């Protein structure tokens, strides 16, 4: 449950990448995605911006992920523990399912 | 804009590791701020992994990303100067200039910024204007000094 | 040789040197929370849900970034670790929208 | 005839060039061979611009000088021989007052020596300790002498410096580094800048001695880029020392070599920590890492690195010239020597002070500090910067040393001591310190990134009159959890102002929660402006000065302030000639 | 005499007062006991040991000796944790089951 006194920053994001879906609200700042994309893939298409509450993981120069050096490998998707980084839908209409 | 000067600078620095900080300091010294074109031209021709240079530029408490006025105002907001009434001085500056901290004047002659501490706590409250310090400040005094500068 | 054997949560385990206590507990089926841990890259130490109580150390040690020694006593469900994880998860839930 | 001018970062703030060139111009207008020398702040920044004139063996200081005053000084004393007694506060026969109770070791040459010339430093027994250590004594003996002197780190932690030096020495590696932490980001703390602008040569000598002790050949000074005079004087110092074979290759004919470089920091408070400073020095984002490995084993670029703040490196040459037993004679049995303190706040005599540890804090505020400004009552004193604590009036006799002030909930920090009178509220000060911590957090771990903001929200709610019942309980549990969960010392010592100001001023929080009244009359939301009907007579002078017109009433009749309309600006009490506007 | 020698080597009386019933009476009972050299040597050897075990053969040891060994382990705080305690070997295969 949430109280109105504390603030959760609500985003108006728009990243229409055909394969990768990002949602900064569900991020827990574990840093696994940027660490993998830098130390394994080596593209470094994403990075940290800001300090404190303003810390947010976003692509190079705040550009869309399509305009940067992304490979669409999907490792950042596969190492994320929450729903912030998601892979897109292969089926006709994807669903939360086991 | 002047990518050619960004050029002698990057030529000079291409070598030592950990030179991102120095490169950004010289870029700020040349331009007065960091435009996106300069950050792009630095993220190229010496790599440093374009996301990384932006992330370093944002953090580091000092890299101004916007143009400023002719005179840069640095109000002291340290503990000693806040104890002696820095808030009244800041409200006086905000009222007399019509701008908030982090903003510049419409004609671009004054800009308001916040600093950690002047270090001249014996003269608290203190302000810096283009490297000239004014201490033991009352709101009437800062008003008079800004009319004198204007 | 000279089996590195540890005692965690009251049980006796045989392990391999150079690992992490988190890896050993996963090997022997003991659940320790973790969010910023991946065995294929360097430890980060951000979340803090992997803290365990090791005898001889006055402060909590992170099981994702410590190496197993011979004859160390580890407790993963003491009151201090439980309240630390509860506080961390309460702070994480204070910004998560979905 | 010789004259020193006390320029600095504080001399510019009041006078500065306005004095010196005028004096220089006067010299050029008179042609007398007068040695006009630039010197740093002595320590009495409540009288600056400091000027010293030496008539033979007599020293005259009649400071607080402008250009007209400087011309008067030149026409009266340096030519006519007549001192201006209406401006004199210190002479040779009547000197160190505030300085009488001070034992100056790291501040021995501040305000005395031209920092831009090495000859004055050599004339004041400088670089003799370096020569002694190089020519007469072994690095193991150097660490032994440091241990015998009982040197503790002059930073927040107070770690034994000899332990760090020995650990760096035993570390395996062909290349080692010595890094001086000149990046102090504490508000109200300016000992580093004063030392750098007054005596950089002491810092260089101490760093060279440490490099010889450990075996390092490369030095680094991580100084802030916002101290331009300090970096200019450091550049002059390294140039002068290289030209005199004091630093570089084959120092004074010995096979040992040592060089240093200056790195300009970006001004991050988190870089005060060792690993974050290492990350900043390597040109990355300053963020603390996991210990172990310690910097003494694997620090700068993976090489062993010894990191100490400027004050210890300044203290090292004095103890090397005088012996470790001499330095051990000062201080206590657990804290030996002397410490520098940046004394400011609601005080009469502010500036940089130097005291041996074991002295009571009452002596510091009253004997040297001159008491409270405007003769008000002493209420509290903040120590250790915004990560420190607020010592109340009931603990005014606590001796200043690491363990004693640690027992009171505060810390040493870099040495910033701020005096607080009864007119300043502790809730607002805790909010201020927590806001500073929130602004300077690097946002890596959950606790410092989130909980500090949550506690800041709670303090903002209390200070705006929206504090609810149970806010104190939430504050103390959040503080304990943040202290127990943070990675580095920034988040661990972050709730120190919040907890300590609870433990000694809880009633104020109650007064802020259940009463919506601030006793110190500082929180403008919590202020209430009323008009005494007995002691003012219907002039409408306050109401005319209120563009909000929250004051109603007839002429020659008592007026009533509308609390629902009042924006609490204060203009309706400043113009009151009968002083009947009560602030409750 | 072994118990008295262990007591004279500086045991923590507060913890054994909190966790045991009747410690003061036992201490009063051993007030006039003299200590021999061999007993002192064995007590020192047991005291400096960080993780000492006691293996008692049930076939050749009376029950009161087992009780006195348990007292020695309790008052020194070397029981109730890993690598420290009393190991008791039984006479038959399923004596513990019986
Ligand atoms: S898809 Fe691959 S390359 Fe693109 S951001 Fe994720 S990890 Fe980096
Ligand atoms: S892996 Fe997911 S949760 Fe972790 S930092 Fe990246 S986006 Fe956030
Ligand atoms: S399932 Fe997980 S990621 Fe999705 S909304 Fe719930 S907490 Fe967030
Ligand atoms: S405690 Fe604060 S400053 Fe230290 S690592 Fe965590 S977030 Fe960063
Ligand atoms: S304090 Fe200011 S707003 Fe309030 S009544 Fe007086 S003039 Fe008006
Ligand atoms: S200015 Fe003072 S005396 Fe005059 S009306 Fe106001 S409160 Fe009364
Ligand atoms: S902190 Fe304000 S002048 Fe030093
Ligand atoms: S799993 Fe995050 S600190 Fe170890
Ligand atoms: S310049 Fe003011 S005290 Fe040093
Ligand atoms: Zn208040």
């Amino acid at each position: 449950e949430k109280d109105s006194q504390v603030e959760c920053h609500k985003t108006t994001e728009f990243d229409n990448h055909p394969f990768i879906e990002r949602n900064p609200d569900k991020c827990v700042l574990c840093g696994l995605c940027v660490r993998v994309c830098d130390e394994v893939v080596g593209a470094t298409a994403i990075g940290l911006v800001g300090r404190g509450f303003d810390s947010v993981i976003m692509p190079e120069f705040k550009l869309p992920l399509s305009e940067t050096a992304c490979i669409s490998c999907g490792q950042c998707v596969d190492v994320c523990p929450t729903g912030a980084c998601m892979e897109k839908q292969v089926s006709y209409k994807q669903i939360p399912a086991n | 804009i002047d990518l050619t000067l960004l050029e002698p600078v990057f030529k000079e620095y291409a070598g030592k590791a950990g030179s991102i900080i120095g490169i950004l300091q010289k870029t700020q010294e040349i331009y007065g701020y960091l435009p996106l074109a300069a950050l792009q031209a630095i993220a190229d021709n010496t790599d440093n992994k374009r996301a990384k240079i932006y992330g370093i530029a944002t953090f580091y408490s000092q890299f101004r990303l916007n143009p400023v006025g002719k005179y840069v105002i640095l109000q002291c907001q340290g503990t000693a100067c806040h104890v002696l009434g820095s808030k009244a001085i800041g409200s006086a500056i905000c009222d007399e200039l019509g701008i908030t901290p982090g903003q510049t004047t419409a004609d671009g002659l004054f800009t308001l910024e916040d600093v950690a501490c002047l270090g001249c706590c014996s003269l608290a409250p203190v302000i810096m204007i283009n490297g000239e310090a004014y201490g033991k400040l009352t709101p009437t005094s800062v008003r008079k000094i800004l009319q004198d500068i204007a | 040789m000279s089996k590195i054997s540890i005692n965690i949560n009251g049980r006796e385990l045989v392990v391999s040197a150079g690992q992490t206590i988190l890896q050993a507990a996963a090997e022997h089926g003991i659940e320790i929370p973790h969010l910023c841990h991946d065995e294929r890259i360097q430890p980060y130490g951000a979340c803090g849900l992997c803290v365990v109580e090791v005898e001889g150390s006055p402060k909590l040690v992170r099981s994702c970034a410590t190496s197993v020694q011979n004859g160390q006593v580890i407790r993963t469900d003491t009151s201090r670790t439980v309240v630390a994880r509860k506080t961390a998860l309460q702070l994480l839930a204070s910004d998560h929208r979905g | 005839m010789k004259v020193r001018v006390g320029l600095g970062s504080c001399g510019i703030a009041a006078g500065g060039r306005k004095v010196m060139d005028r004096l220089a111009q006067e010299i050029k207008n008179h042609g007398k061979e007068i040695e006009l020398l630039p010197t740093g702040c002595i320590g009495m920044c409540f009288y600056e611009p400091i000027v010293d004139v030496f008539d033979g063996d007599k020293v005259y200081s009649y400071a607080n000088v402008t250009a007209d005053m400087a011309t008067e000084i030149f026409n009266s004393h340096i030519i006519g021989g007549q001192p201006l007694t209406q401006y004199i506060v210190s002479t040779t026969e009547k000197p160190y007052t505030i300085l009488a109770k001070q034992v100056r070791i790291a501040l021995r040459n501040c305000g005395v020596i031209d920092p831009e010339n090495v000859d004055e430093y050599k004339a004041n027994d400088g670089y003799k300790a370096l020569s002694k250590a190089l020519k007469e004594m072994t690095p193991e003996e150097v660490i032994e002498e440091i241990k015998v002197a009982g040197l503790r780190g002059r930073g927040g932690a107070g770690f034994p410096t000899w332990f760090k030096w020995n650990a760096a020495r035993q570390s395996k590696g062909e290349i080692k580094y010595v890094v001086c932490n000149a990046d102090e980001g504490d508000p109200g703390a300016f000992m580093d800048r004063s030392v750098l602008e007054g005596d950089p040569h002491a810092l260089l000598e101490g760093m060279a001695i440490c490099g010889y002790a450990i075996g390092a050949n490369e030095g680094h000074i991580y100084c802030r880029a916002e101290y331009p005079l300090a970096i200019k004087r450091l550049e002059i110092a390294i140039a002068d020392a290289k030209q005199r074979n004091l630093l570089g290759k084959n120092i004074m004919g010995t096979n040992f070599s040592f060089d240093m470089k200056i790195k300009k920091g970006a001004g991050a408070f988190v870089c005060g920590e060792e690993t974050a400073l290492i990350a900043s020095l390597e040109g990355e984002r300053g963020m603390p890492r996991l210990k172990p490995p310690f910097p003494a084993q694997s620090g700068f670029w993976g090489k062993p690195t010894n990191i100490n703040n400027v004050e210890t490196f300044a203290n090292v040459p004095w103890i090397m010239y005088n012996g470790g037993s001499a330095y051990a004679a000062y201080g206590t049995e657990k804290s030996k020597g002397t410490k520098v303190f940046a004394l400011a706040g609601k005080i009469k005599n502010g500036g940089l002070v130097e005291v041996p540890m074991g002295m009571s804090l009452r002596e510091v505020i009253y004997d040297i500090g001159g008491g409270i400004l405007n003769d008000r009552e002493f209420k509290a004193v903040q120590m250790g910067g915004p990560s420190g604590g607020c010592i109340p009036k009931q603990l005014l006799d606590t001796p200043v040393d690491y363990d004693s002030i640690n027992k009171t909930g505060a810390i040493m920090g870099s040495g910033g001591m701020i005096v607080m009178d009864e007119t300043t509220c502790m809730v607002d000060m805790a909010r201020f310190f927590l806001d500073f911590t929130v602004k300077e957090s690097c946002g890596k771990c959950i606790y410092c990134r989130i909980g500090t903001k949550r506690m800041l929200e709670i303090l903002e709610r209390i200070t705006t009159g929206e504090g609810r019942e149970g806010d104190i309980e939430e504050l103390e549990e959040l503080s304990i959890s943040i202290k127990d969960g943070s990675l580095c010392g920034l988040g661990q010592t972050a709730p120190n102002p919040v907890l300590t100001t609870i433990r000694y001023f809880r009633d104020e929080y109650e007064a802020h929660i259940r009463d919506k009244k601030c006793p110190a009359k500082s929180c403008k939301p919590l202020l209430t402006y009323t008009i005494n009907q007995d002691n003012c007579k219907g002039c409408t002078l306050c109401a005319q000065k209120c563009p909000v017109q929250a004051i109603t009433g007839e002429k020659k009749k008592p007026h009533v302030i509308d609390q629902a309309l009042c924006t609490k600006c204060g203009n309706c009490a400043s113009v009151c000639r009968l002083d009947a506007v009560c602030i409750e | 005499v072994f118990l008295k020698a262990l007591l004279n080597l500086g045991v923590d009386e507060n913890k054994v007062a909190e966790k045991t019933e009747g410690f003061a009476e036992l201490k009063a009972s051993l007030a006039d006991v003299k200590v021999s050299e061999e007993i002192q040597a064995l007590a020192q050897k047991y005291a400096k040991a960080a993780k000492p075990l006691i293996v008692i053969d049930e076939d050749t040891v009376s029950a009161e000796a087992v009780k006195l060994m348990a007292y020695a382990a309790v008052i020194t705080g070397k029981i109730g944790a890993a690598y420290r305690g009393i190991i008791l070997v039984r006479t038959k295969n399923n004596t513990q089951g019986a």
